């Protein structure tokens, strides 16, 4: 799916690109114009934008006059728009020919719908829904918090979205955790271990009986729990005579 | 523990040479007389043969069905029993076991599925079963070899789903007919793993 | 000659209830040592056969105490004191007096016991694209029946029917039959059962 999608999509560059800003959805949805639309709300203070060139470059520059994280996506391409919708064969069905929708299993989370769905719609239609509709990722993160989900692990090589998952909780009462992913410039196991640590810290259940199987380690006497002792005594009540 | 773990199954055309190995760990290999019991798909067990202990001579007793074709050996220093299956024909499609006793079969090992078929790897010919007026099903005729797996509504419906054990034609092919029973408009996706040919089926009366 | 050993081939068991498989040998399996030479094996559905009893009454180690053993020289018996959900499968009565033994016997087809069911005869005429394909498969699926002793005919005769049956399910504990009449181009131009879930022949055709 991803290989064929990227392969064909390599031709639309030169007409439209992509951007990812952490501006509040209000001002940008107000000032968007000239074939410019929001590809994915990823928070109350985060919106990915899919708009044409020479206005999407000045949309992150309409974000350098405001001084926000300025990243003119070097992987710029066409998506969530019409320039990719015209391909109703290669970019709509050729990517995903075979598919086996899964049942309940462990609840996954689709975004183009804004709610949890059974993983039975996950196919070339979904990639058609990532090229036709928006992503409404923020709506699904609110639904995650509603279904009891708070620690968010960013599967990537740099925090761009957990950074934005913390603007999910910059205005939400359910302040949520967003473990800092390997920094831009980190690519070694020393930095992965540092992440596993802050994952445990944030609350991510780590099966430590899996990290220590290849190490061939041993268990050695360590100090027990330091119970912080109060003074709880109920004294026999009375005073003689 | 005693574990008679086996190895050496696979797919061949009638008239080949196939090796069946029985790794014995847990007991003194030389005291017992390992034997090989065949179980053709879905029928009773038939005993192929057995080698006597090295101290009991090592005389190998085979069946009437496979005399002059199969030969059984054993090694203590490498601690393996062998079923050497030569000149196979269509009958050897079966789950061959390795028990640790000539008259007293014991551990039995695990079950090495050996298949002797003249067919080739082809995907399913998914043919639907239209309801009379009821249940809704779909064939998977003419696929080979087994594995095979059929779901309904792509693994959404699991109640009423009966994936009939597969069936061998005289041509060497396989035929599953998976059917759900529910009043209604349902989908069946068959994935022939050896060839990776996933075919999908929408059915109406 | 050879020892011919038979058993109650289709014995039903209901969980928590003592059951009893029996074996009957033509010749005498009580060898001079006073030790019977009959063995009881269990092949649990889709697993390696197990040794339950050797020498008629002795139980193999690692085998649940439930399986008890007894018998004279001809008639023999396996008394499962408590049948649970693992006590089901095929119980082979397998002699030891005359080795070699080309077969393990038909084996006692054990099933989790319920009352009689109702075979859901469902004649499914072959999809016509199949006739466009070069074959014909009218399928007479019987569904949800127990016990599994159903004749399934093909008239209007039979002889081109091939058999497909699953083992007993859990929550319904029934059986299902896929009698396929694979078939050829022209001769396409009825199925019924005699299962004891009913008595009268129920004939529905394509």
């Amino acid at each position: 799916v991803v290989a064929l999608r990227s392969r064909v999509i390599a031709t639309m560059p030169g007409n439209k690109g992509m951007a990812s800003i952490a501006a509040p959805a209000g001002e940008v949805r107000a000032r968007i114009g000239d074939r410019v639309e929001i590809a994915a709300v990823n928070g109350p203070r985060s919106v990915v934008v899919a708009g044409d060139s020479d206005e999407l470059d000045r949309l992150v520059a309409s974000c350098t006059t405001e001084c926000i994280r300025a990243k003119r996506l070097a992987v710029d391409y066409a998506s969530h728009s019409s320039h990719v919708e015209t391909i109703r064969d290669a970019l709509h069905a050729e990517l995903g020919e075979d598919f086996h929708p899964l049942p309940g299993f462990v609840p996954f989370f689709s975004t183009v719908t804004g709610r949890w769905t059974q993983p039975d719609e996950l196919d070339a239609g979904y990639w058609y829904r990532n090229l036709r509709r928006t992503v409404r990722f923020a709506d699904a993160v609110r639904a995650l918090a509603e279904q009891g989900y708070r620690t968010f692990l960013e599967v990537s090589a740099h925090p761009i979205l957990t950074a934005a998952i913390e603007e999910i909780g910059d205005g939400s009462g359910a302040d949520l955790s967003a473990i800092h992913s390997l920094r831009r410039g980190d690519g070694s196991l020393a930095d992965f271990g540092e992440a596993l640590s802050r994952a445990f810290a944030a609350g991510v259940a780590v099966d430590w009986e899996s990290v220590h199987l290849g190490t061939g380690a041993r268990r050695v006497p360590l100090p027990t729990y330091p119970f912080q002792r109060e003074r709880v005594w109920l004294e026999p009540k009375p005073v003689a005579r | 523990e005693v574990q008679l773990v086996q190895s050496g199954g696979g797919l061949v055309q009638p008239g080949r040479s196939l090796r069946l190995s029985c790794t014995a760990s847990g007991f003194t290999f030389g005291d017992y007389a390992m034997s090989w019991v065949r179980q053709a798909p879905g029928k009773g067990l038939e005993w192929v043969g057995f080698i006597r202990s090295k101290a009991y001579g090592g005389t190998t007793e085979y069946a009437a069905s496979v005399k002059g074709r199969f030969t059984i050996s054993r090694d203590d220093s490498k601690s393996i029993a062998y079923l050497q299956m030569n000149s196979l024909k269509t009958e050897d499609t079966a789950v061959y076991y390795c028990t640790r006793g000539g008259t007293l079969f014991d551990y039995w090992g695990q079950g090495t599925l050996v298949t002797v078929s003249s067919a080739s790897t082809k995907g399913p010919s998914v043919f639907p079963l239209a309801p009379s007026s009821a249940a809704l099903g779909c064939l998977v005729k003419d696929y080979f070899p087994e594995p095979v797996t059929v779901s309904w509504n792509s693994g959404a419906l699991t109640s009423g789903v009966h994936t009939f054990p597969a069936v061998l034609q005289s041509s060497g092919l396989y035929s599953l007919s998976s059917v759900v029973t529910v009043p209604s408009t349902y989908i069946c996706n068959v994935n022939h793993k050896p060839s990776n040919t996933k075919v999908d089926k929408k059915v109406e009366p | 000659d050879v020892v011919m050993t038979q058993s109650p081939l289709s014995l039903p068991v209901t969980p928590g209830e003592p059951a009893s498989i029996s074996c009957r040998s033509s010749q005498s399996l009580l060898h001079s040592n006073g030790y019977n030479y009959l063995d009881w094996y269990l092949q649990k559905p889709g697993q390696s056969p197990q040794l339950l009893i050797y020498l008629g009454s002795n139980r193999a180690s690692g085998v649940p105490d439930r399986f008890s053993g007894s018998g004279s020289g001809t008639d023999f018996t396996l008394k499962i004191s408590r049948v649970e959900a693992e006590d089901v499968g095929v119980y082979y009565c397998m002699q030891s007096l005359q080795t070699p033994r080309l077969t393990f016997g038909p084996g006692t087809k054990v099933d989790i016991k319920r009352t009689v069911a109702a075979p859901s005869v469902f004649i499914f005429p072959p999809s016509d694209e199949q006739l466009k394909s070069g074959t014909a498969s009218v399928v007479c699926l019987l569904n949800n029946f127990y016990p599994r002793g159903a004749k399934v005919q093909w008239k209007v005769q039979s002889g081109n029917s091939q058999e497909s049956v699953t083992e007993q399910d859990s929550k319904d504990s029934t059986y299902s039959l896929s009698s396929t009449l694979t078939l050829s181009k022209a001769d396409y131009e009825a199925c019924e059962v005699t299962h004891q879930g009913l008595s009268s022949p129920v004939t529905k055709s394509f």
